This record gives C-alpha cells, structure tokens and sequence, in this order.
C-alpha cells in the first residue's frame, strides 16, 4: 500500500509514528521504504528494527500470557487454544515478513560490516522468535537457522569490529540469550556473555565519553544476565 | 534473561 | 468476521484479549457479541466499554502527539498533516462504529436505568471524542449530540440512581470534563463536580465497605479535577 | 482534566 509514497516521506512518517507510539504504522512505513530497493542508512536500519521489535514484542508478550493460561487449563472449551493459535499465526506472519525483507534483498546488498552484521543479527532474532513458538517437524531447522545467522554475524563482527562496538555487543547479548533460552546451552550462554564483557572492558579506554556511555549501557545488560544465570 | 530491548530509536 | 462464532466464545475471548492487552481484538470480539442481537449483561457492558476505551484512547494520544507537531510546524512538506489526518480518520471510524452499535440497537432495547444510563454515557463520550478533532461545518452539531446524550443520561440517573452509584458518578465526571474541555463552560464543570461530590459524600453512610471503596474512588477523580480547576 | 480512565475491567 506504500508503493505510491516517496521513500523520504515513508521515513519521515516512520519517525512520526514512533513519536506517536504507533508501531504497526511505523513498521508498514519502513517496510515500504525497504521495498523501494535502495540500501538503508544506519539511522534507517534502526528505524526498521525498532518498529518490528515493538510489533513482535507485543505479540510475544500476548502469546506468553495466552500460552500460560492454556497450560493451566491442561474444561473451558477450545477458546484459549484457538486464540493463542490466532496470536501465534499473526506473530509468525510478522516474523516471516521481516525475514522476507532481509532475504529480498537487504542482506545480499549489505557489503559493509556494520550493515551486514546488523541484518544477520536481525535474521537470528526473528528465527529465535519463531523458535519460541515452534513445536512441529521444523523446530530443529528453525533453531539451526537462528544459530547460523547469529554465527555468521559473530564471525564478521569479531573480524571487522572492535569489542566495544554496540552492534557487536548486542549481537553477543542476544546470541547468549539464544543459547540459554532456545538451545538449552546455559554454559555456552554464560561463557559468551563473560568473554564479551571482559573483552569490552579492556577496550573501553579507547573510547570517547559518548561512545563509552553507549558501550557500557549494553555491557550492563550482559552483566544483568550473568547475575541471573550464576 | 534479557535480550536487547531495542524498542526506542 | 465474528458471525460464525458463538456469543459465549466471543465473550470468553474478549476476556482473554484483555488479559493479553490485545484491545483491538477485544473490541472486535465484543462488537461480534453485540451483533448477536441479545442485550448485554452488566459485566458484558463493561467489557465492551473497556475494549473501545483502550482502542480510542491510543488513537487520541497519537492524534494529540501529531496535532502538536503539526501546530509547531505552522516547511517539512505535507507529511505531518497527512499522517495526522490518517490517524484522525481511523479514530473517527472507531467512534462511528461504537455509536452505530449504540444506535443499532443497544440503546433502544435498554430499559433498566443501569443499562440505559451506561449506554447514553457511552454515546456522550464518543461524540466528545469526535468533538475533540472536529473543525468543520458539523462541529457544533457534534458538540450538541454529546451534550444531548449526557443530559438524558443525567436526567435518568438523578431520578433512578442513588448519588453514590458509580455509573452516576462517572457520568457526572465525564459530563463535567465535557463542559470544561469541549463546551468552554468551566463554571458549569466546576459546579457539576462540586454538587456531585457533595451529594455523594452525604450518601456514603448507606454503603457497605466494598461499595464505599467503589464510590470514593470516583469521588477522588472529581476532587482531582476541582483541584486542577480552582 | 481527567475523565474516567475506564481501561481496566
Ligand atoms: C542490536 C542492538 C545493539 C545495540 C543497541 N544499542 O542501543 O546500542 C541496540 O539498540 C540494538
Ligand atoms: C463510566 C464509569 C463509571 C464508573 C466506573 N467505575 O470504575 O466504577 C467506570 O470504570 C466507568
Ligand atoms: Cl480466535
Ligand atoms: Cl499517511
């Protein structure tokens, strides 16, 4: 529905939608901007990510509420299951949409480390969200798709980015959550978080005051998880 | 266990 | 889209949607329940009201953000106006939907004071929301439609309900907000809030502990407004 | 100026 709107107008309205906390609109505007076919700037990538993180975040929270009610019930009839299935299907649709944008054609055109790692982190995240609700023949393949995207992103970020780079840190944080919550590998999650934190600590001395704030913010999230896991 | 919040640009 | 679902299943899913904070779903389920054609119970009326209050509340908050940005701009292009108009149109559509449910045929079948006052209060509220964004030939008629619904509700509640009845109190609260914010009648708003509060105070002695809590809760909201207005 | 919140059943 966005094909008739200018790319720059879509970006401007995505920013307005964020201010209005209209994240479904924000996502539709950024989907339209992606489909114009041009690569995305750093700021534009953030807008895309923020929009869909909010949309799917609301869906995941609702799914967890309903899944919990459904587990307690296991006679109220089919309603809790039916409605959990409806939310689940809508969530899977959003994840498929984001993954489709990455595959057509954001990732293949992303040549710089900053953009390619960003998109591969996204790919890992949205397969992780699919894995959270998966139960059928493809649960293992979904998990391996998340793992593979995260791993490629990790390999690039370790080669091409300093240990304090916020995207590198956020990727490691989320990959560690993947290990702990999805892959049943809590020791791998703990080891990754610790090594990521320690390598960043040792590189903080190179940073400006503003970069220091950006990096230590995410380092605290790694620490919070380690405190919860150990 | 917290992932990146990532909900504010 | 709800014609094929049982009335009781729609009500059950509206309750689930509230727990999941999926208020657009909740509203659609309760719209489906209304369209089954049977009158609504006290609890069912509350579910209908809660659902649409949340939906339109989100739209009103977004409209105010965008309207404020638009007023500051008055060159960024037509985008802020266009997007404010889009939100405004969606808000007006929701208000029209609720008003259509009240007119077809909730109000005409509502014979008890509790149900009729409840629906007429709703009618006043959703015309008030239309009035908040109105600027054209019909702004005055929209305002008078809100006033007329509130007034009929007030006349019934004063005849048929005790001064501490929570619906009577909430109606008076919202009618006073109408006077202050929409009708440019701050003295009428203050007088209504004061008289409502004082008449309720004098009737609290008749109430149980639980009814006392229900009534004093809304009385505090009247007091909060009076503190802001005087 | 606050109307009825009315957002929780
Ligand atoms: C994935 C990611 C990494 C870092 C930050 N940050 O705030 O620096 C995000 O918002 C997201
Ligand atoms: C309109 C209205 C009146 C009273 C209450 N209450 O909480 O007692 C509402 O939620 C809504
Ligand atoms: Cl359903
Ligand atoms: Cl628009």
């Amino acid at each position: 529905a966005m094909g008739s709107m200018e790319r720059a107008s879509l970006i401007q309205k995505a920013k307005l939608a964020e201010q209005a906390e209209r994240y479904e609109d924000m996502a539709a505007f950024m989907k339209g901007a992606v489909e114009k076919g041009e690569e995305l700037s750093c700021e534009e990538r953030n807008l895309l990510s923020v929009a869909y993180k909010n949309v799917v975040g609301g869906q995941r929270a609702a799914w967890r509420v309903l899944s919990s009610i459904e587990q307690k019930s296991n006679e109220k009839g089919p309603e809790v299951r039916e409605y959990r299935e409806k939310v689940e299907t809508e969530l899977q649709g959003v994840c498929d949409t984001v993954l489709g944008l990455l595959d057509s054609h954001l990732i293949k055109e992303a040549g710089d480390a900053e953009s390619r790692v960003f998109y591969l982190k996204m790919k890992g995240d949205y397969y992780r969200y699919l894995a959270e609700v998966a139960t059928g023949d493809d649960k293992k393949r979904i998990i391996d798709s998340a793992r593979s995207a995260y791993q490629e992103a990790m390999d690039i970020s370790k080669k091409e980015m300093p240990p304090t780079n916020p995207i590198r840190l956020g990727l490691a944080l989320n990959f560690s959550v993947f290990h702990y919550e999805i892959a049943n590998s809590p020791e791998e999650a703990i080891s990754l978080a610790k090594t990521t934190f320690d390598e960043a600590m040792a590189d903080l001395h190179t940073l400006s005051e503003d970069s220091y704030k950006d990096s230590t913010l995410i380092m605290q999230l790694l620490r919070d998880n380690l405190t919860l896991w150990t | 266990a917290g992932s990146i919040p990532g909900r504010r640009s």
